This record gives C-alpha cells, structure tokens and sequence, in this order.
RNA sequence: AGAUGAUCAGGUUGAUAGGUCUGAGGUGGAAGUGUGGCGACACAUGGAGCUGACAGAUACUAAUCGAUCGAGGACUUAACC
RNA sequence: AACAGUGGUAGGAGAGCGUUCUAAGGGCUGUGAAGCCAGACCGGAAGGACUGGUGGAGCGCUUAGAAGUGAGAAUGCCGGUAUGAGUAGCGAAAGAGGGGUGAGAAUCCCCUCCACCGAAUGCCUAAGGUUUCCUGAGGAAGGCUCGUCCGCUCAGGGUUAG
RNA sequence: GACCGAUAGUGAACCAGUACCGUGAGGGAAAGGUGAAAAGCACCCCGGAAGGGGAGUGAAAGAGAUCCUGAAACCGUGUGC
RNA sequence: GUUAAGUUAGAAAGGGCGCACGGUGGAUGCCUUGGCACUAGGAGCCGAUGAAGGACGGGACGAACACCGAUAUGCUUCGGG
C-alpha cells in the first residue's frame, strides 16, 4: 500500500498530461462587446438574449 | 425522476418551501441551478393552484407553503398574493410561469449560480 | 517589451502554472477574458498582475496596448511557509504553504 | 480521558516550591545547581 | 445512457426536458355544505379528492446569439488511355 | 639497448596527487584576487592549466615542515527539496432567502422563516487559565477554505465591598 | 598561538541556559554579514494592499532590508535533434 | 488522368537529450564582533553595618536590554579631561 519506488519526473509529466484546463465557452456581449459564456449573463452589460435584467 | 440535493426528504422539502415562499414573495431570486429547477415543477404547480382559487386549493397551498409576509402596508402573506395577483396575472398563460436565467460560478464554491423569475 | 511581476504570494506555483498555460501566447484582451470568465482562485492575481504589465507598457513605453501579446509567461516556486498538523497519536504532519513568483512578459505582435 | 497533569498551584508551590526546596538540604542543592547554569526560573 | 469522460435523443420549419391539459395506474370516498345522532360518528353531495418519475398531445418556459476544428490530396512502376 | 614480465580479494612494500596552516625566497592582484558557472585543453592516475562569464578582495608558485588532511553508504547527524499527488483528509449535528457593507462575500452584519438543545448544548460558580472581556482600526501569519470577520495583530479602556 | 572561523569554535559570535519540552529534578536548540557612507528608493504609473515597472541615489540596485558570493538537489519557460 | 501493386516521408497530446535564461535553497570562498588553550603579574573570599542571587519598580517618550533604587536612566567631593 506503498510506493515501491519513487516516481520519475518523466511519469509524473506523462501522468500530468491531461491534468489541465479547458478554456471556457466563450462568446461576446453583444450589448457592450466584451466577452461572456455561452448561455449565461454578461456580467457588465447585465444583459441576455437582448434583455437586460 | 427527482433530484436530492444533497439533502434529506425533510430538508430539502423545508428548502423547497422556503425557496418557494421567497420566490413569490420577491418576484425574482439568485440561487444555484440546480434548485432553481427542481422549483420550477412545484412553483407552477402552486400557481395552477392559484388559478383554480378553490378552498381546497387555498388549504393545499396553505399545507404546503410557509406563513410569511409578502407586502408590508397591507398585512398581505404569501397565499394571499399567490392566489389573488399571480392568479389575475396568469389567468390565460399555460404553464411555463418562470424563466432561469443562468449565471456564471460563485467564488467559494464553484457553484454555478443563477437567477430566477417569475415568467 | 515589459514586465511585471507578482513575487511572494501565498498561492501554490501548479495551479498559477495551470491557468497561464491556459494564455502562454495570446492575445491581451481574450486572456483578460480567460481569466474573468475561468473559476478558479489564480486567474485575479494574474490578471491583476498583467493588467500591471500593460500599464507599465502603456506609461513607460507607449506600445499600443491593443496590439500586444504575452511573449513568455511563468511561475517561480517562492519561499514556503512551514506548519504543523496535528494529526493522530501525537504524530504530526508537515505543511506546505507554497508560495509563488509570477511573472509576465508583454510585447507586440 | 483523565490525565496527569490536575493543575493546583498549591500543590505546585507547597511542592516544588521556594520554601520546601529551601527547607532541606538536597533542595538547597537543587537552587545551587539550579543558578550556576543560570536558569531565570530556578524554582515555582 | 451514465462514476467522470463517453453513448444516445434534441437544440426554434422543434415536442429534448419541465410545465399545462387529457388519461393510465395507485390510494381509497377529499374539503366545505347539508341531514340523522346528546355525542363519538354515519349518510349524500361524489369511484370523490389527491397523485413522483408512466404515454398522448400542447411552442407556455428553457435548449439564444456565438465560437472552434476540419480537405486540398507524395513518389516509382505495370495496365487502359 | 636486449631479454623476460606486468589478472588479483585479505594482506605486505614502494612511488606519488590533492587540501589547511607555518617559515624562507621569489611573485599575482581594482588594468579585477579567492570562490562560483561554462567550455571541444594537458597529464599514466590521483589531478592540473588556459579562455570567457559572475563576483568585488585577497591568493598562488618553489623548497621544506606540521596536520582536526580527501567520504557514496553507519535503518549515520543537521539542513534543504522531491516522490506519493493536486491524492487522502478538511474533525459528529439544517439551513434558505432578501437587504447592507465592502475593492472583493456561500462563509461578515441586520431581517424573516425553518431546524437542534432544553436534569441541557440553558442560568450561577470552583479549581485552572491570566486580558482571552469592551470599543475602534487591520487582514501578513494563525482560523484545516474564504474572510470585509475573532478567543488573531495593533491601539486605547475596563475589575470600586465594614 | 605553524588554535576555530558561524554544522566549526564556549551549549551560547545575534537579548541563551533564552525559546521550547517536562509535575519535577532535569533536558535544551535554532538564528552572523546592505552599503565606505542611509545617500534606504522624492516623484510617476498598475494595483485595495502586498508586490512590481519606470525615474532617482550609489562604483554597483542583477545591493533594495534573508541586504557579500550564492553551488547542488528541486522547480519551471523557450528551443536545435 | 484512372485503376492496381509497392515504396518512403511527416507527424507530437505529451515526452527524452543538449543548450540558453530564471527561481528556490543555502553550501562554498572572504571577513569577524565571539570563543579555545596558555604565559607573566595581581588578587584569592563575600556576609546580621544584612551577602551572593533575584522579584518589583524608576526615563518626557510604550515593552526589552543595560544602569539605578522612592535621593530610582543619578548625588557629594576629591582628582583627571
């Protein structure tokens, strides 16, 4: 229930491949342009689907 | 099927009340997404109660809901505005009396947040 | 070009490594947006620290702040911090509060 | 638990204290050892 | 369908999910009213009322607007040409 | 020159390399010492130079001498940093919403509901602790997260007996 | 002084028999270096701050408060094969 | 051109070797404010005229050090400067 031997850097970089991020869904506000995600609020237009809240 | 929550029968029965109270009460209400649609069922069902406006509704709801105030300056609750304004606002509507309009995540949680009304 | 830097911040170095291999190459304004939109704890700090770089671009070198691009982007392990936990039968566990040096490089296309 | 250390300071002073440690000979010994390294509290 | 990825059905000329209305099935005869009874209670209103996931409709709500990736197709030889 | 020989543990013998210091003599060094990093140089070995860079003041060479004189291993000592691994864990117990503050809020304050204790999780009070109390500022550390918050940090104040 | 030179040398070059441990006797550490001189960074920007980038001082700021040098382990960025 | 057959490149989610640049860390070199062992000389006891050792207090200014003792961060009175 140990480590028998310690990992190399090679294995641990070869394991940490898919340790990452994804950037998000990303579209403008169309409102006031800047950037926003999908299906979601544009936080500084307070504005969706042409709405504002 | 339904969701849990991460919560007891009890609790999230107790959630779901309160949430419904404060929702008809405030017309508006940020919350996770997740609540916000296990509400939406049972909150257009409350209103279809309100439509009807029978007594045996008047109690259902009043089972179901909490005693709280709506609208200081007129000693108006919760049922009360249910039944009467909701109701003269959606007599002719079918269903879908809410809108959920999705945030972005909270910062402690992670939590995607999102808002919910009355449309 | 320009720089900026964020040195000695109580933050682990993998996770500032994560968010900026995210917009090691990018354009300015879609990394701001990376970072406002990304939930994670990192992506203040270093847009913090980046809007910092295109200031001192902006002030001290007037290089036409839309028209820029992260040459390099990267993160230092810093000085930890040591603690305790105290965990059963009066044996402890040694704590690691990282720390890290942030540092952004700005130039043109 | 229960556990060793019932904390009385008038145990502790009626014990290890100033007035027992001078009243024999060996605790004399003790305050002699006791300042020649130089401990500041050289006794309860 | 599923631990997550994934898979599948759908993404506004659409029934993907919710809701609404019909129903099925389940429970068992609601509340209120009236009658009888001192009363507990019973009877009628009335197979009632209620009902989570079930299936059939329904464009009411939400699947918006976007964005990204993705080919230009090596050489030699043999046959047709 | 010729001839012959030159595997080697324990172990014996002999040749040397290198480090610190000292004596003497001869030197280098702000026009850049030692030390450190590179380099495709030299020597049979230990090893030794040269060039460049960093550094910014002491150091080699020769002959001798004297030694705390050479480390890869002791479940060695000390320190630092890794792996495991962004894994386990985040320490019993109902919270939700609206307002507010604030650079910034699941986590702080207020309100409303709901929920738990109730021979106890309530009131008094010992021993013990020794300022933790109150107020106002702060959020680097501690708080198993955050934090605008405190039993944390600063200031101040506060404990009245025939 | 053919004695040590900060893991050495007194345990202790620094507020040490301190902190800390222990009921107690008793045990018992760690931790030196800005610069010749504070001349210790006016002022401008980013930022809530911290921390940076400029400017300035200085021979030097890659010297900036763990402040001479600053190796290795370890951590990363880029790239020739 | 197509068809058939056969060859061979190139790839990089990421990784390895080398190189360059940095970080962390505190070794190494230089230095000494401290210590180690000795030499020569001196002195080898202090206390009821209250010891050694401490506690509590004293500054215009907080704590600590050091100094001092309600005559409290010095007071006479002889000298030096």
């Amino acid at each position: 229930a140990v480590p028998f031997r310690r990992t190399s850097k090679m294995k641990k970089r070869l394991r940490r491949t898919h340790f990452k991020l994804n950037v998000p869904g990303m579209t403008e506000c169309p409102s006031c342009g800047e950037m926003k995600l999908s299906h979601r609020v544009c936080k500084a237009c307070g504005s969706y689907n042409g709405k504002d809240i | 099927s339904y969701r849990k929550l991460g919560r007891t029968s009890a609790q999230r029965k107790a959630m779901l009340r309160d949430l419904t109270t404060d929702l008809i009460i405030n017309e508006r209400i940020e919350t996770t997404e997740t609540r916000a649609k296990e509400l939406r069922s049972v909150v257009e069902k409350m209103i279809t109660l309100g439509k009807r406006g029978d007594l045996h509704a008047r109690r259902q709801a009043a089972a179901y809901i909490r005693n709280e105030v709506a609208n200081e300056e007129n000693n108006q609750d919760a049922l009360q505005k249910l039944f009467s304004d909701i109701a003269t606002r959606y007599e002719e509507r079918q269903g879908g009396y809410t809108r959920i309009m999705k945030l972005g995540p909270r910062r402690g949680d992670g939590a995607p947040m999102a808002i919910i009304e009355l449309v | 070009q320009a720089k900026a830097v964020a040195r000695t911040v109580r933050i682990a170095p993998r996770k500032a490594r994560l968010v900026m291999d995210l917009i090691r190459g990018k354009q300015v304004g879609e990394a701001v947006s990376i970072l406002n939109l990304t939930p994670r704890a990192a992506s203040p700090i270093i847009e913090k620290v980046l809007k910092s770089a295109i200031a001192n671009a902006e002030h001290n070198y007037e290089m036409d702040a839309n028209n820029l691009v992260i040459s390099q982007a990267f993160v230092d392990e810093g000085p930890t911090l040591k603690r305790f936990r105290p965990r059963a039968m009066g044996r402890a566990s040694q704590i690691n509060k990282r720390t890290s040096h942030i540092t952004i490089v700005v130039s043109e296309k | 638990m229960k556990r060793t250390f019932q904390p009385n300071n008038r145990k502790r002073s009626k014990v290890h204290g100033f007035r027992s440690r001078m009243s024999s000979k060996n605790g004399r010994l003790v305050l002699a050892r006791r300042r020649r390294k130089g401990r500041k509290v050289l006794s309860a």
